[PDB]
């Protein structure tokens, strides 16, 4: 469910519907997004699930659906 | 596995220390309590490399290289290697630690930045060859953090570029701090000492400048530094109705976007603080002292600043810059609490 949770917030992120958007899409090495929609996660995050430090800042976990909602079951 | 940072060259440290059993984030970074407001401004003419007035942040202290050789015992060193002696000089550096390779943004293509040297140059740390022949390379920063794979050829070509802006070919900063077995298992004990003494010149709250030609430096520690950072940053509350405008000159524009880098450059700092504190508390709980500063959390209101700096220099908005102003003044005011009731049990 939070895997879905993390979808469903990234949708009006995209730049248009168009966005075939799945667990496994790249988010950031492939520049779909940008760094107010990094703010906007971010933001997301702590408010609802926990308060990420900045050693939880990596590509590797916030470049696809998947490893966001990866590092957020991890840290909660 | 890889080790990291908010500042690429201190995560690549963490990496060489656990090398050589050294803990660097909670026994050197952790053990090295500070908070300096830094500024850069006009002094004393002329003063040709002063291009802006600039104010910055460091939880630095000392930094890890001077305590880092120290507590080991060993050497931290910068030196410039030809060509023909890098591999060697690697190879030399490993059996005592590691090295700090320097080398640009566009030759590491993790970075993707192919366009551009950087504002600075970046720095990482070889790892050895692996069994395939290729060599491998340890990013420090938390972005990209992680091991990389690059050819002997392709090192040495990043290692000695040509045109070299920011002279770092053949730059190496040698780590050699491979502890003695008695004084690695006294480490504990060297970092309780190191972190009393940070305190101690915290709570002396010295400051000072120099001039230089690129202006008149000033730098104030202690409890003050919060509170004159901020008030010495209110003066870039006119970036946000700057920024908003459409009709910027292309003077305007560069304000702009030299003062978004003041904010970013900014939060950096803030994050390596948030980092340090997490350090200093990872060493006083190992420490058994937790009982000394009773649940205060000078990390999290560091983070929580780290958080209003990313969310002001990414948008710029009018209540951004005083939503800063209040987190760092609550994580000043945790810290000088934090640090009194810890020093008293040191
Ligand atoms: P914002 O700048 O905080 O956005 C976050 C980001 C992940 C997009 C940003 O940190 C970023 O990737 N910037 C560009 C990276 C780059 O290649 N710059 C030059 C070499 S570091
Ligand atoms: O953290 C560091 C080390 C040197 C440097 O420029 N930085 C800032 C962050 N950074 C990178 O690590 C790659 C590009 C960049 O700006």
């Amino acid at each position: 469910s939070l895997l879905v949770d993390v979808l469903e917030l990234l949708r009006p992120l995209l730049p248009s519907a168009d966005t075939e958007l799945t667990p496994d899409t790249e988010l950031f090495s492939s520049q779909l997004l940008d760094s107010l929609a990094l703010e906007e996660i971010q933001a997301a995050i702590e408010s609802r699930w926990v308060p990420l430090p900045p050693e939880e800042l990596t590509l590797a976990n916030f470049n696809t659906p998947a490893a966001i909602a990866e590092t957020i079951a991890r840290t909660s | 596995q890889t080790l990291h940072a908010p500042h690429c060259e201190v995560g690549c440290a963490a990496n060489v220390a656990r090398r050589v059993g050294v803990d660097l984030a909670r026994q050197v970074i952790g053990a090295h309590w500070a908070s300096r407001m830094l500024v850069r401004e006009v002094g004393t003419f002329p003063q040709p490399l002063l291009d802006r007035t600039q104010v910055t942040f460091s939880a630095q202290g000392e930094g890890w290289p001077a305590l880092l050789a120290r507590m080991t015992g060993g050497e931290v060193t910068s030196r410039h290697v030809p060509r023909e002696e890098l591999l060697s000089t690697l190879h030399a550096d490993r059996a005592e630690g590691g090295t700090l390779l320097f080398m640009e943004d566009r030759a590491c293509p993790w970075l993707d930045s192919a366009h551009s040297p950087g504002m600075l140059p970046h720095v990482v740390v070889p790892d050895g060859v692996a069994p395939d022949g290729s060599w491998q390379l340890i990013e420090g920063h938390s972005w990209w953090r992680g091991r990389y794979a690059m050819s002997e050829q392709d090192l040495l070509a990043a290692s000695y570029p040509d045109p070299d802006p920011h002279h770092v070919a053949g730059r190496v900063l040698s780590l050699r701090i491979r502890p003695s077995a008695e004084r690695a298992a006294q480490l504990d004990t060297l970092a309780r000492q190191e972190l009393a003494a940070g305190l101690r010149t915290y709570l002396a709250a010295e400051c000072g400048e120099t001039e230089t030609p690129a202006g008149r430096i000033v730098w104030a520690n202690g409890p003050q530094s919060v509170p004159l950072l901020v008030e010495r940053l209110r003066g870039w509350d006119y970036l946000c109705p700057l920024a908003a405008r459409n009709d910027l000159s292309t003077e305007h524009a560069r304000d702009v976007a030299l003062g978004r880098y003041l904010f970013l450059a900014l939060t950096d700092e803030l994050a390596f603080a948030a980092y340090a504190r997490a350090g200093t508390l990872r060493l006083v709980e190992g420490l058994g002292l937790a009982g000394a500063v009773g649940g205060l959390r000078p990390d999290e209101a560091w983070r929580l600043a780290w958080r209003s700096g990313q969310k002001l220099y990414r948008r710029l908005d009018r209540q951004n810059l005083s939503a800063l102003f209040s987190a760092l003044e609550k994580a000043a005011e945790v810290d000088v609490e934090y640090a009194r009731r810890l020093l008293k049990e040191l």
